[PDB]
C-alpha cells in the first residue's frame, strides 16, 4: 500500500521522487499559495490560470492543493485532469467536460470530512492549455461561468497569450515567477543534503544559473552530476566545471576563439571555424546566449556597437526558436556581428 | 449558499440598478421596457462590462422570478448549429408560454462563435416571428456577424468601466466584505482593470487572501503589487531612467536587479514602459516609428518564449538606438 | 409590461410596388410585370436591406391577388432547402393543379438563395424548365455569384443598388408624417449618415432613437448609435502626423471598447476600399495590417501592436 | 430516506422509457405519498410528469423527502439489468450524492447494485393541469399509437379537431394529406376497447409529430390514454399506473 | 560494411571516450534513470550509443528485435499505418513516417504501453510536430515509472522547451579525423582492402566532415571502384544529389537571369522528386555557394543573410519549392 | 489431407463466430486426433484456441495432417450458407493454396462450394495453459454473459475477485460503479445452473471489457463456461464441445493492459 508507494519513489528519478506533495514544499511561488492555503478555509476557490516559465511548479502546485483540499480518497474521484494528451475539440468540451460538470459533487466519506475540508465543489483542470483551440475555449465559457457552484475550472498554460481574452478575464491569473539561485537555492540544498550530494561551494548557485528559472532541469543536472561523481568512487567533490560540462556549456576558452575570430578575421576564416564548431555537438541556443552575456557584460565595446549585437543576438534567438537550422543562423549571426 | 460563490459570481448584478458603468444604454433599456418597444437588442463589447448580467437583470424584471423557463438561453457552450436554430428557436418563436402571457426572449450569448448558416436561417427567423419574440445577440467581435444580421438588430456598444463605476463597485464590496482599502492602493487597483470588472474582483479576493490577519489592517499597494505580479510605477520609472540616462552595464545590472528582486516579468516591464512613453512629447517621429516596431516585435518574440535577458538586452539596446534619434 | 408594439419596419413594411423608394428602374418594371403579368424567372441580388424581399412579396401579393395562399410557395433560409426538399416538395408544388386567371402563374419565392446547397440548385434546373408554363421562381439573394451560371441562364437578373440620400431622406419624412414625431434637420441627416444607405437599419435608428429620447436631434441619435465605425478608421488611417492617429486611436477606437479584432478587421476593409491613395502604398499598408494581423490571431493582440501597424504604415508613406 | 421496493424491474423501466429520448433530465422527489418526477425538454414545449403511489411498491419507507435529479439517458443505461422479473429497490440518503439501484433475484443469488451519480437541479415543479378542458376523450393506447404513425409520415405538424361525436386528427404535406376519423362507442364485448368523449367546446389544435411520436410511448404502460385538450392550455396525454399516472403536457403549435 | 562492423556495447566504443565515461555512470544505476535525449550531428553514432546503453541497462537480447504492424484510426476514416521496432526489453517508434498525424500515434501509443520499465526510443524527434510534442509534454510526467524515453535528434532547436527541461540532454560531438582513420584502418585491415598509403584514409575524414555513416559508406564505395586496392591517388566518391548541387551553383555563378531560374526550378523540383528533403538541399547550396571564389564578403554575408531568412522561411512554411525559388532569386538578385 | 465432415453446419459457424471480430487471422491443423484452431488478437492480449476430437465429425480421415492459415472476415463471410441443418465437409490437399467448403443438403437436390483463398502464415502455435489455477469456476454462460454486459457500461475494465465462496465482479467508471456478487451452489432441479468454485488461492484480476464482451459468444456452444484465473497468466475461459473445446486466454491488466 503506501509502502510500495515509499519504494517506487525512492526507485523514481528525482525530478518525480521529489515532486512536492504539500503547497508548504513550494519554495518561490509563495504569493500563489498563500492564497490557495487562505482558501483552503474557506469555501471559495475561483476560477484559476496558471501561467509562467515551464518548470516553475505549475502542476505541482494544484496537485499539491487539490490533495491537501479532498484527501487521497476523493482525490480520484473529484477531480477531472485533462492534459494535452487527450482530444480537447469542440466536441469533447461540449460532451464531457459539461457533462462532469454539470454532474452533482460525490459524497465524502466519514473518514474525509474528520481530516480534510472537503468543499461543495470539484476540480476540472486543463494542463496545457496552449495547444487549445478558440473556439473550443470559447465554449468552456458558460460552461464555466453558470456551473460555478459545482465546480470551479483550473487552467494551466506557459503562454498566456494563447489562451483567449474572455477566459483570461474569468480566471484569476496566477503568475509563477522563475526559479533563480536566489529564491530556489534552499531548495536545491535540500535535494543535495537528502541524497548525500557532496559539491563545492559555488555549484548549487551555478546550477540554476545554467537552468535560467528552471527547477526541474536543475535537479536533473544535479541527479546527473551525482551519478557522475558516484560511478567514480573518488570520494570528491562535484565541481562547477564538472556540472557545466554535461549542461552543455560551451568552455570559456572556446567561447574567447569565437570572439577573437569575429573581432580579427574575415569571412573564410570564420566560415571554416564556424565549420569546425559545429562539428562538436553544441546547442546553438547556449553558444547565442554565453555570446549575449559575454558582449553585453564586458565593457569594452562602444554603446552603438551594444545596440547592435543586443539587436542581432535578439533576431538570432527568435529565428533559432522556430525550428531553423543552428548552423546557417549561427554562421549568419558571426558574420553580421563581425561586420559591425 | 452564496459565500462558496467566487467574488466574481457572488456580486453578479440581479436587477438593473447593480449594472454600473453603462448609464446611457441602461436607461434606454430601461425605457424600452416600460413603454413597451423594445426592439432586437445586439449587446457588442470587450469581455467584463456586464452585458451577459445586463441582459440577465432585464430578463428579470422583465418576467420576475420565473426567468428561468420563460426565456430561451444559447450559448457557445450549447450547440449551435443550423437544425437546432431550425427546431429550437424556430419551435420556440412560434409557439407560445407556458407559464404566462407575454413576449418571448431568446438570449443568444456569445453568438459570434455560430455558424455562418446558422446566422443565415436566423436572419429570417427574426424577421418572420417578430411579433411573439424578440432576439438579444450578444458579442465580443463584431466582426464574425454577418451583416444581415447585424442590421436587423439594434446595436448597444458597452463602454469600458469608467473610474467613477469601478470605484463604486469596489466600496459597495467594501461594505459587504470586512475589508479596508488605501486610497492609493485603489488607484493602482483601477489602473491594472481596464474597465474589466472580472480581474478587479478576482485580485480583491487574492489580496483580501494574501492579508493573512483577521483583516483588521488595511490593503495597501504593497499587497496589491505583490499579489499581481505588476511593477510598481516607482520601479518602471527607474529602469527606464537607467535605460534612458546611465549606463549600459549599468541599465543591464539595474533592469536585473529589478526583475529579480520582485519576480517581475519582461512582458509587464514592456508594457508599462510602453503607457510611460506614450505621454513623452518627442522630435520627429522616426524614434516612435522605431521604438513602436522593435517593442512590438520583442513583445510578439516574448509570446512565443526565448531567452529573457537577451530579450531584456533587446528591449534595452531598442529604447537606446529610438532615442539616439533625438538629438 | 404584458406585450410589445410592431417596430417600424415591419409595422410600415410596404405592401404595394408604389410604397417602395428603391430603384426606380426595377420597381417600375416589377410594377408594369403585376399589370400585364406574365412573370418571368427572377433572381433579385443586392445589399441587405434596401427592399428585396418586400419587393418580391409585394409583386407576387399583387400578382396573385386572393389566391396568394394557395398559389406562392415560400422557403426561407430557416427551412430545410436540401436536395429532398427540392426533390418532393417543390416539385410536388409545381406539378399542383390550380385554376388560375389566364395571366397569372404560381410563385415560388426562395429567400436566401445563396445558402441552397448545390445539388438542390442543380436539381432545381429541369424542376424549374418543365413546369415554365404554370410555376414561376422568384430568388432573393445577396450574392449573385453564389447561385450557379445554369439557374442564373434560366432567369432575368435584377441587381438592386444602395439607396441614395433622398429617397431615405423621403420615406423617414413620411414615417414621421405617419408617426407625429419631432424631429430636427441635423438630427435627420445624422440618422440617414449613419444608416449607410440601409433603410432597414436607418429606420430601426429611427425608432430606437425616438423611445429611448423622443426628439430625434443628432445629439441623441450619436449618443445612442455608433458613428460610422469605419469612418473612424478612415480618418485614423488617413493622418498626416503619427501623434494624431495615435490619439485617435487611443481615444475613439480603445478608450471606447471597441476591440482590437475589430479595429484590424475593419482597418483592412478601409484600407481595400480606400482611393485617396496609390495602389502599391495601399498593398504595403494591406500587408502591415495583415502581418500584424497573423499576431493579432496568435493571441498578441493589444495596443502595441496596432501602434506598431501604424507606425510601419506611416513609414511606409514617409516614402 | 428514498427507499422504494418495486415487485417487478419491469415496471420502472418502462416508466423511464417513457422520459427516454425525449428529456435529458429528471427531477425525482420521494415523499410520505409516493414518488413523483418532472421532465421539461430544451424547447419546453413538453413536460413528462410522474405520479407513483405507495401502494404501487412491494416495500415503501419515508420518514424524509428526498430530492434528486438525474440524466435520463445514465439511468436508461442501467435500466436494463432488472430482467424485467427482478426485485428493484431505489435507495438514496437525505443529502444524497448519488442514487442506488439494486436488483436481486428471488434467491440470495446474483445481486446487481449500481450507485449513479446525481445533477443538481432547482427544484421547480410546475403545476400547470388545469381544472376543466374544453373537450376529454380516452381511446386505447395502441390504437392511439397507430394513428400518430400513421400521419407522422405525412407531415411534421398533426392537427386534432373536436366536434361533437367527432374525433379527427389530420396532416397535410408535400406527398399529400391524410386523416383518421374516430367515434366514439362503447364496446360492451370488452370495454378497454371503447371510444369515450365529452365535449364542452369544440377544440381543434396542432402539435408537432416529433412530440407525440415520443408521447405514444406510454402505451406499453397503460391499455387506455386519456387525452384533454384546452385553447388555453398545453394539452394533456395520460397513462395510468396501479396508483399512480405518467402524464405528458405538450403545448400546441402557434 | 557500416553495419557488419559496428559496436553492441559501451566497451566496444572506439571514440569520445568521455561520452563512454558518462554513458557507463548513466548506466550504473539504471532504475532511477531519467529521461533521455542524445543530440550532435547526423552520422555522429548516437543510435549506436542509445543501443549500447541499453545493452548496459538490460541483457544482451536488446539487438534481437522485430518489426510488427499497428494501425490507428484518425478522426474520419483514413487509416494510418505505422510499423513498429520492438524488443523484449524496449521499444522503438519513429513519428517522422506520416503527416500531421504524429500526436494520435504518439498519445495512444505510448499510453498502451504505460529491469522493471519498457525503454521508448524516439527515432528523429525533430520531425516531431508541436501538438505531438505537448501531448508527449504529460505523458513523459505521468507515467514515469514504466516508461523512459530515448530521444534521438540531430538538433535541439525545432524541440520545445518544455521537453527540453523534461529530459537529459547528452551531447555527441563528431569524433575527430584521426580517430575516424584509426577505424577506417582496422576496417581495410578486416575487410582486406589495400593501401598504397594511410593518409588517404584521413582525406577520407576531410570529406566526410566527422561523419562516419558517410566516411565508412563512401570508403567501400571508392574500394570497389578501385577493385579492392586503393593507390595513392583514388578519386573521392561524392553522391549524385551533391554533385547536382554543386552544378546549380555553378549554373547560378555563371548566369543570373529569368532563362536560367526557370532551370534552376526545374533541377530544385527533380531533385525535390527524389526524396531529398530541402533544409538540406538549402545548406548546401548555401554552404557550396559561399565556396565560390568568384564573390567577395559583401556577397557572401548577403547570401548568407538570405539563406537564413528563407531558411525561417521554409522551417514556417510547407511549400518548400516556393522558398528554395525565392531563395534563389535573391541570390541571382544579389550577385 | 484435411476431409471433415460436420453432421450439422451450425456448429462450425457458431465455433467461427467465436473467433469473429476479435481476431483477424487463424490457422488451422488438422491431423489423426481432430482438428485443432489458434488466432491471437493484434495486441496479443487474447488468444482463441479450438480443439475438435474425431468423434464430433459424422466423418473424418487424415492420412497427412494439413496446416492451413485464413483470414478470419472471409471464412465468417461464407460461413452463412450451411442453413445450419445443411451437410459441411471441409476439404484440402497436402499442399494447398486453398480450403474448400461444400455444403450440401440430403437430397442431391443443392450444393453450394466455395474455395477459399489461404493466407501463409508462419506455424508456432502457442501452448499457455497452466496446469493449476489460483481459481477455478463455472456458471451458466448466459449468466456470465448478463454479469459482462451489466458491467461493462460502466467502465473499459471488469474486475473479477475470487476469496473462499465468493465471487465478485466490479466496474467502476463515470457514471459510477456496480458490482455482481454470486455464490457457490448446488441445483438439483438441474445441475446446470450450479455455480460451482474451487479457490486454492483468493484472485483478483482485471480485464478489459472489450475482451470479455469478445468471450461472451461461446455461449452460443456451451451451457456453462469455465473460468480459470491465476496471478501468474493469462485467464482461461472455457466452452466444451461434444469432443472438444473452445478456449479464450486473455491476459489480465497489467494497470492498462486489457
Ligand atoms: N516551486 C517548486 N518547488 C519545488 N520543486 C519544484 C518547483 N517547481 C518545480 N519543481 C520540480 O520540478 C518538477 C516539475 O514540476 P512541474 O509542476 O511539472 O513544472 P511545470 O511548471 O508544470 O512545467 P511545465 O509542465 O513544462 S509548464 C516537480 O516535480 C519538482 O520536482
Ligand atoms: N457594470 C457592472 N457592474 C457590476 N458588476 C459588473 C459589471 N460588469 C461586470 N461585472 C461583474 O463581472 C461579472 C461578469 O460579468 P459578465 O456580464 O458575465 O461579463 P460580460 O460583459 O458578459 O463579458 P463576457 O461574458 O466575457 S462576453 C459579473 O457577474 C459582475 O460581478
Ligand atoms: N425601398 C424601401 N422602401 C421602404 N421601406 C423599405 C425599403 N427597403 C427596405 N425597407 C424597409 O426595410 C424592411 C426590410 O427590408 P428587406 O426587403 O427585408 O431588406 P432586403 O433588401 O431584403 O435585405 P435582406 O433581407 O437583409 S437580404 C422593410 O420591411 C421596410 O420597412
Ligand atoms: N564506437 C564506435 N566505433 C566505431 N564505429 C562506430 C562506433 N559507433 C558508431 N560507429 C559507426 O560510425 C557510423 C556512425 O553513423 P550512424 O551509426 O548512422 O550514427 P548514429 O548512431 O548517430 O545514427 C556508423 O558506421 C556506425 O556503425
Ligand atoms: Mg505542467
Ligand atoms: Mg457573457
Ligand atoms: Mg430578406
Amino acid at each position: 500500500s503506501k509502502l510500495a508507494a515509499e519504494q517506487s519513489l525512492a526507485q523514481q528519478p528525482w525530478v518525480e521522487k521529489y515532486r512536492p506533495k504539500n503547497l508548504d514544499e513550494v519554495t518561490a511561488q509563495d504569493h500563489a499559495v498563500t492564497v490557495l492555503k487562505k482558501t483552503l478555509k474557506s469555501a471559495n476557490l475561483p476560477h484559476m490560470l496558471f501561467y509562467g516559465p515551464p518548470g516553475t511548479g505549475k502542476t505541482s502546485t494544484i496537485l499539491a492543493l487539490t490533495k491537501e483540499l479532498y484527501g487521497p480518497d476523493l482525490m480520484k474521484s473529484r477531480i477531472l485532469e485533462l492534459n494535452a494528451s487527450d482530444e480537447r475539440g469542440i466536441s469533447i468540451v461540449r460532451e464531457k467536460v459539461k457533462n462532469f460538470a454539470r454532474l452533482t459533487v460525490s459524497k465524502p466519506s466519514k473518514h474525509d470530512l474528520e481530516n480534510y475540508p472537503c468543499p461543495p465543489y470539484k476540480i476540472i483542470i486543463l494542463d496545457e492549455a496552449d495547444s487549445m483551440t478558440a473556439d473550443a475555449q470559447s465554449a468552456l465559457r458558460r460552461t464555466m461561468e453558470t456551473y460555478s457552484g459545482v465546480t470551479r475550472f483550473c487552467l494551466i498554460c506557459n503562454y498566456v497569450t494563447r489562451i483567449i481574452d474572455p477566459l483570461a478575464s474569468r480566471c484569476s491569473k496566477f503568475r509563477f515567477k522563475a526559479l533563480d539561485a536566489s529564491n530556489a537555492i534552499d531548495r536545491l540544498r535540500f535535494i543535495s543534503e537528502q541524497e548525500n550530494v557532496k559539491c563545492d561551494d559555488g555549484v548549487l548557485e551555478r546550477i540554476l544559473d545554467i537552468s535560467a528559472g528552471d527547477l526541474r532541469r536543475g535537479i536533473t543536472l544535479l541527479q546527473s552530476a551525482s551519478k557522475g561523481a558516484q560511478y567514480l568512487g573518488d570520494g570528491k567533490n562535484i565541481t562547477s566545471t564538472q556540472v557545466e560540462e554535461l549542461a552543455g556549456v560551451v568552455p570559456h576558452d572556446i567561447l574567447i576563439e569565437i570572439v577573437e575570430k569575429v573581432k580579427s578575421g574575415d569571412f573564410d576564416e570564420i566560415k571554416k571555424y564556424v565549420n569546425t564548431f559545429m562539428k562538436s555537438g553544441w546547442s546553438a541556443a547556449s553558444v547565442v546566449n554565453q555570446l549575449h552575456e559575454y558582449y553585453i557584460t564586458n565593457d569594452n565595446f562602444d554603446t552603438n556597437f551594444k545596440n547592435q549585437i543586443s539587436w542581432l543576438l535578439f533576431t538570432t534567438d527568435s529565428r533559432l526558436n522556430n525550428g531553423t537550422n543552428e548552423h546557417i543562423q549561427l554562421l549568419n549571426l558571426l558574420v553580421k556581428i563581425s561586420q559591425l | 449558499s452564496k459565500e462558496n460563490l467566487p467574488w466574481v459570481e457572488k456580486y453578479r448584478p440581479e436587477t438593473l440598478d447593480e449594472v454600473y458603468g453603462q448609464n446611457e444604454v441602461i436607461t434606454t433599456v430601461r425605457k424600452f421596457v416600460d413603454e413597451g418597444k423594445l426592439p432586437h437588442l445586439l449587446f457588442y463589447g470587450p469581455p467584463g462590462t456586464g452585458k451577459t448580467s445586463t441582459i440577465v437583470a432585464l430578463a428579470r424584471e422583465i418576467y420576475g422570478k420565473n426567468y428561468s423557463n420563460m426565456v430561451l438561453e444559447l450559448n457557445a457552450s450549447d450547440d449551435r448549429g443550423i437544425d437546432v436554430v431550425r427546431n429550437q428557436i424556430k419551435d420556440f418563436a412560434s409557439t407560445r408560454q407556458i407559464f404566462s402571457k407575454g413576449f418571448k426572449l431568446i438570449i443568444l450569448d456569445e453568438a459570434d462563435a455560430m455558424t455562418n448558416a446558422a446566422q443565415n436561417a436566423l436572419r429570417r427567423v427574426i424577421e418572420r416571428y417578430t411579433k411573439n419574440t424578440r432576439f438579444c445577440v450578444l458579442a465580443n467581435y463584431a466582426h464574425k456577424l454577418t451583416p444581415a444580421l447585424l442590421s436587423r438588430c439594434t446595436r448597444f456598444r458597452f463602454q469600458p468601466l469608467p473610474q467613477e463605476a469601478i470605484e463604486r463597485r469596489i466600496a459597495n464590496v467594501l461594505v459587504h466584505e470586512k475589508l479596508k482599502l488605501s486610497p492609493n492602493a485603489e488607484k493602482a487597483l483601477i489602473e491594472l482593470s481596464n474597465g474589466d470588472m472580472r480581474r478587479v474582483l478576482n485580485v480583491l479576493q487574492s489580496c483580501k487572501a494574501t492579508l493573512d490577519n483577521p483583516d483588521e489592517d488595511e490593503i495597501s499597494d504593497d499587497v496589491i503589487y505583490e499579489c499581481c505580479g505588476a511593477p510598481r510605477p516607482s520601479d518602471l520609472k527607474a529602469v527606464l531612467k537607467s535605460i534612458l540616462e546611465d549606463d549600459w552595464g549599468t541599465a543591464h545590472y539595474t533592469l536585473n536587479k529589478v526583475r529579480s528582486a520582485k519576480g517581475l516579468a519582461l512582458i509587464d516591464l514592456i508594457e508599462g514602459i510602453v503607457k510611460i512613453l506614450e505621454d513623452y512629447e518627442l522630435q520627429n517621429e522616426e524614434t516612435r516609428v522605431h521604438l513602436l516596431t522593435k517593442l512590438a516585435d520583442i513583445e510578439y518574440s516574448i509570446s512565443k518564449g526565448g531567452n529573457d535577458q537577451i530579450q531584456g538586452s533587446a528591449v534595452i539596446g531598442a529604447i537606446k538606438a529610438s532615442f539616439e534619434n533625438e538629438t | 409590461t404584458l406585450s410589445l408594439q410592431l417596430p417600424w419596419v415591419e409595422k410600415y413594411r410596404p405592401q404595394v410596388l408604389s410604397d417602395i423608394v428603391g430603384n426606380k428602374e426595377t420597381i417600375d418594371r416589377l410594377q408594369q410585370i403585376a399589370k400585364d403579368g406574365n412573370m418571368p424567372h427572377m433572381i433579385i441580388s443586392g445589399m441587405p436591406g434596401i427592399g428585396k424581399t418586400t419587393s418580391v412579396h409585394c409583386l407576387a401579393h399583387e400578382l396573385l391577388g386572393r389566391s396568394y395562399a394557395d398559389g406562392v410557395l415560400e422557403l426561407n433560409a430557416s427551412d430545410d432547402r436540401g436536395i429532398d426538399v427540392v426533390r418532393n416538395q417543390i416539385k410536388h408544388f409545381a406539378q399542383k393543379k390550380l385554376h388560375l386567371p389566364p395571366g397569372k402563374h404560381k410563385i415560388v419565392i426562395l429567400d436566401e438563395a445563396d445558402s441552397m446547397t448545390a445539388g438542390a440548385q442543380q436539381a432545381l434546373r429541369r424542376t424549374m424548365e418543365l413546369y415554365s408554363n404554370s410555376t414561376r421562381f422568384a430568388f432573393a439573394c445577396n450574392q449573385s455569384n453564389k447561385i450557379i451560371e445554369p439557374l442564373q441562364s434560366r432567369c432575368a437578373i435584377l441587381r438592386y443598388s444602395k439607396l441614395s440620400d433622398e429617397d431615405v431622406l423621403k420615406r423617414l419624412l413620411q414615417i414621421i408624417k405617419l408617426e407625429d414625431v419631432k424631429y430636427t434637420n441635423d438630427g435627420l441627416e445624422a440618422i440617414i449618415f449613419t444608416a449607410e444607405g440601409d433603410m432597414r437599419q436607418a429606420i430601426n435608428n429611427l425608432q430606437s432613437t425616438v423611445a429611448g429620447h423622443g426628439l430625434v436631434n443628432a445629439d441623441n441619435v450619436f449618443k445612442i448609435v455608433d458613428s460610422p465605425h469605419p469612418l473612424i478608421v478612415k480618418k485614423m488611417l488617413l493622418a498626416s502626423n503619427l501623434e494624431d492617429s495615435i490619439q485617435i486611436l487611443r481615444t475613439d477606437l480603445w478608450k471606447k471598447g471597441y476591440s482590437s479584432i475589430d479595429i484590424v478587421t475593419t482597418s483592412f476593409r478601409v484600407t481595400k476600399n480606400l482611393a485617396q491613395v496609390k495602389e502599391s502604398v495601399r498593398l504595403e499598408m494591406i500587408k502591415e495590417i495583415g502581418l500584424t494581423h497573423m499576431r493579432i490571431l496568435e493571441g498578441v493582440g493589444t495596443y502595441l501592436q496596432l501602434a506598431s501597424m501604424l507606425a510601419k504604415i506611416h513609414k511606409l508613406n514617409n516614402k | 430516506m428514498l427507499e422504494a421496493k418495486f415487485e417487478e424491474a419491469s415496471l420502472f423501466k418502462r416508466i423511464i422509457d417513457g422520459f427516454k429520448d425525449c428529456v435529458q433530465l429528471v427531477n425525482f422527489q420521494c415523499k410520505e405519498d409516493g414518488i413523483i418526477a418532472q421532465a421539461v425538454d430544451d424547447s419546453r414545449v413538453l413536460l413528462v410528469s410522474l405520479e407513483i403511489g405507495v401502494e404501487a411498491f412491494q416495500e415503501y419507507r419515508c420518514d424524509h423527502p428526498v430530492t434528486l435529479g438525474m440524466d435520463l439517458t445514465s439511468l436508461s443505461k442501467i435500466l436494463r439489468c432488472g430482467n424485467n422479473t427482478d426485485t428493484l429497490t431505489l435507495i438514496a440518503d437525505n443529502t444524497p450524492d448519488s442514487i442506488i439501484l439494486l436488483f436481486e433475484d428471488t434467491k440470495k443469488d446474483r445481486i446487481a447494485e449500481y450507485s449513479l451519480k446525481l445533477m443538481d437541479i432547482d427544484a421547480d415543479f410546475l403545476k400547470i393541469e388545469e381544472l376543466q378542458y374544453d373537450s376529454t376523450l380516452s381511446l386505447p393506447s395502441s390504437e392511439f399509437s397507430k394513428i400518430v404513425r400513421d400521419l407522422s409520415q405525412l407531415s411534421d405538424s398533426i392537427n386534432i379537431m373536436i366536434t361533437k361525436e367527432t374525433i379527427k386528427f389530420v396532416a397535410d404535406g408535400d406527398i399529400g394529406s391524410g386523416s383518421v376519423i374516430i367515434k366514439p362507442f362503447v364496446d360492451m364485448e370488452h370495454p378497454e376497447t371503447s371510444i369515450k368523449l365529452e365535449m364542452d367546446q369544440p377544440v381543434d389544435l396542432t402539435f408537432g409529430a416529433k412530440y407525440l411520436l415520443d408521447i405514444i410511448k406510454g402505451s406499453s404502460l397503460s391499455d387506455r390514454v386519456g387525452i384533454r385538450l384546452s385553447s388555453e392550455a398545453p394539452a394533456l396525454f395520460q397513462f395510468d399506473l396501479k396508483s399512480g399516472f405518467l402524464q405528458f403536457f405538450l403545448a400546441p403549435k402557434f | 560494411w557500416v553495419d557488419k562492423y559496428r559496436p553492441k556495447s559501451l566497451n566496444a566504443l572506439s571514440h569520445n571516450e568521455e561520452l563512454t565515461n558518462f554513458l557507463k555512470s548513466l548506466s550504473d544505476q539504471p532504475r532511477d534513470l531519467p529521461h533521455l535525449l542524445l543530440y550532435g550531428p547526423n552520422g555522429t553514432g548516437k543510435k549506436t550509443r542509445c543501443m549500447a546503453l541499453l545493452e548496459s541497462i538490460f541483457g544482451p537480447g536488446v539487438y534481437r528485435l522485430k518489426i510488427d504492424v499497428r494501425q490507428f484510426v484518425t478522426a474520419s476514416n483514413r487509416k494510418l499505418e505505422l510499423n513498429v521496432v520492438s524488443s523484449p526489453y524496449h521499444l522503438e517508434i519513429t513519428p517522422s513516417d506520416m503527416g500531421n498525424n504524429d500526436r494520435i500515434v504518439i498519445q495512444e501509443l505510448l499510453k498502451e504501453v504505460a529491469h522493471r520499465y519498457k525503454c521508448v526510443i524516439i527515432n528523429e524527434a525533430n520531425s516531431l510536430t508541436k501538438d505531438a510534442q505537448a501531448a508527449l509534454r504529460r505523458t513523459m510526467e505521468k507515467y514515469s515509472k514504466n516508461i523512459r524515453l530515448i530521444m534521438v535528434c540531430d538538433s535541439m532547436s525545432p524541440i520545445i522547451a518544455p521537453i527540453k527541461s523534461r529530459c537529459l540532454l547528452i551531447r555527441c560531438p563528431a569524433p575527430s579525423d584521426s580517430e575516424i582513420s584509426t577505424i577506417l584502418s582496422d576496417v581495410v585491415t578486416n575487410e582486406r582492402i589495400q593501401l598504397e598509403t594511410k593518409d588517404i584514409l584521413k582525406r577520407i575524414a576531410q570529406a566526410s566532415n566527422g561523419n562516419l555513416r558517410v566516411s565508412l559508406l563512401m570508403l567501400e564505395s571508392m574500394a570497389l571502384n578501385n577493385e579492392l586496392a586503393l593507390k595513392s591517388s583514388s578519386p573521392i566518391i561524392k553522391p549524385d544529389w551533391i554533385i547536382v548541387i554543386h552544378k546549380l551553383t555553378r549554373k547560378i555563378v555563371k548566369e543570373r537571369s529569368v532563362n536560367s531560374l526557370i532551370e534552376c526550378r526545374a533541377v530544385l523540383y527533380d531533385l525535390l522528386a527524389h526524396c531529398i528533403p530541402a533544409n538540406i538541399i538549402l545548406k548546401e547550396l548555401t554552404f557550396s555557394l559561399l565556396d565560390v571564389e568568384t564573390l567577395n564578403t559583401t556577397n557572401k554575408s548577403s547570401i548568407i543573410e538570405y539563406s537564413s531568412v528563407f531558411d525561417e522561411r521554409l522551417s514556417l512554411g510547407n511549400k518548400a519549392i516556393f522558398h528554395l525559388e525565392g531563395f534563389i532569386a535573391k541570390v541571382m538578385c544579389c550577385l
